């Protein structure tokens, strides 16, 4: 869902 | 008299200070008395090594939380590849120790730097509101160097929790005068992603900063949007120079990258500029950001001047931050007026895309009623349309005063059925612009391809003021  | 640091890697910081004007000219702000003390930035991450020897005097454990693990204590994890040193990066960019011996100095390097540990697990809704609604009346200043994927295919932004987060911090958080969220815009470049499709960067409570190289170009993963404020430099190609700070395991680094780097260099200009006014409202601050940044020598095919003579990029926003200029114009500045809202609902029946379409509306912005607005701030075009192939599309929304902001540029990428609904494309660039007057949408299909879908909502919604303009630039 979410990245660096 | 100002001594700047002695740091061993002070001299490669190039984009703090130097003789030769590419620099973010932070030392006039650190020789003006301004080096973040009193202020407190959390970096919302993987994780920091608060024991780093040039973090471990300024860490801030009111600043930090573990909320993969739900405790205090925000250590990265440490595994062979290294994979949680991004946030400890990040926070050494925003106020690693100065005049230690050791590695280089943070943009604000007496302040307090705390991290949350958020990254290192599934990043769900609830994780993200936790993180970001962390310690608001002792947290003033939010970093993030993340977001929805850069794949040039995702839409997508803070879920209720981390949208109720952005509310309440900005309206109740650091005593009422708000939280400063600030954000990296995206590493989507070579996906040709736009950061509009990322309702983090596209958010008006957040600051999205964009980046530039050594030699003032776009780099390589830089996206353009109407969302982004403003740039700090980053990286470029391997004849420029990168960023300087704390490394994972108590090292150093001279081989920070990316839009990653841009937010924490941003972060700590605004805390330099908290502490020469700490006053200042989180529209404030936007305000001041909007007033002071330098497109001069970076290099945009896309510079345009908007209503009020300000030239602005979809790659850089209002150009470079200025941290002398910031707190310069920070000691004097007069709070701005409440934020007044005006809702534009445009259609009167839904339209039929096909290849070009224009929708103009003229619009009195609110006038006679208590939230009319003469002073834009941020604009929104709410859409909802259906459409077979989304990134085929391109959307653009024309100024009364005749600014063309790119809502949407072509994705390649993006091969979704799914349309978009009711998404709010921002654009800063109409910022105190009268909004007054015609406003023209287009939407075309930019491939040959015969596609179809219809636009069924269109809302403007205007944010801004009834007073207090400048003469235009
Ligand atoms: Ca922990
Ligand atoms: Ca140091
Ligand atoms: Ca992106
Ligand atoms: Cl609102
Ligand atoms: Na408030
Ligand atoms: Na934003
Ligand atoms: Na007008």
């Amino acid at each position: 869902r979410r990245k660096r | 008299v100002y001594q700047e640091p002695t740091d061993p890697k002070f001299p490669q910081q190039w984009y703090l200070s130097g003789v030769t004007q590419r620099d973010l000219n932070v030392k006039a702000a650190w020789a003006q008395g301004y080096t973040g003390h009193g202020i407190v930035v959390s970096i919302l991450d993987d994780g920091i090594e608060k024991n780093h020897p040039d973090l471990a005097g300024n860490y801030d454990p009111g600043a930090s939380f573990d909320v993969n693990d739900q405790d205090p204590d925000p250590q990265p994890r440490y595994t062979q590849m290294n994979d949680n040193r991004h946030g400890t990066r990040c926070a050494g960019e925003v106020a690693a120790v100065a005049n230690n011996g050791v590695c280089g100095v943070g943009v604000a390097y007496n302040a307090r730097i705390g991290g949350v540990r958020m990254l290192d697990g599934e990043v769900t809704d609830a994780v993200e509101a936790r993180s970001l609604g962390l310690n608001p009346n002792h947290i003033h200043i939010y970093s993030a160097s993340w977001g929805p994927e850069d794949d040039g295919k995702t839409v997508d932004g803070p879920a209720r929790l981390a949208e109720e987060a952005f509310f309440r911090g900005v309206s109740q958080g650091r005593g009422g005068l708000g939280s400063i969220f600030v954000w990296a815009s995206g590493n989507g470049g070579r996906e040709h992603d736009s950061c509009n499709c990322d309702g983090y960067t596209n958010s008006i409570y957040t600051l999205s900063i964009s980046s530039a190289t050594q030699f003032g170009n776009v780099p390589w993963y830089s996206e353009a949007c109407s969302s982004t404020l403003a740039t700090t430099y980053s990286s470029g190609n391997q004849n420029e120079k990168q960023i300087v700070t704390t490394d994972l395991r108590q090292k150093c680094t001279e081989s920070h990258t990316g839009t990653s780097a841009s937010a924490p260099l941003a972060a700590g200009i605004i805390a330099l500029t908290l502490e020469a006014n700490k006053n200042l409202t989180w529209r404030d601050m936007q305000h001041l950001v909007v007033q002071t940044s330098k497109p001069a020598h970076l290099n945009a095919n896309d510079w345009a001047t908007n209503g009020v003579g300000r030239k602005v990029s979809h790659s850089y926003g209002y150009g470079l931050l200025d941290a002398g200029a910031m707190v310069a114009l920070a000691q004097n500045w007069t709070t701005v007026a409440p934020q007044r809202k005006c809702i534009i609902d445009i259609l009167t029946e839904p339209k039929d895309i096909g290849k070009r379409l224009e929708v103009r509306k003229t619009v009195t912005a609110c006038l006679g009623e208590p939230n009319h607005i003469t002073r834009l701030e941020h604009a929104q075009a709410r859409l909802t349309l259906s459409y077979n192939r989304r990134g085929d599309l391109a959307i653009h929304l024309v100024s009364p005063m005749g600014t063309r902001s790119t809502l949407l540029a072509a994705r390649p990428h993006d091969y979704s059925a799914d349309g978009f609904n009711d998404w709010a494309f921002m654009t800063t660039h109409s910022w105190d612009e009268d909004p007054s007057g015609e406003w023209v949408l287009e939407i075309e299909n930019t491939s040959e391809a015969n596609n179809y879908g219809t636009l069924t909502k269109f809302t403007l919604v205007l944010y801004g003021t009834a007073s207090g303009s400048l003469v235009p630039r």
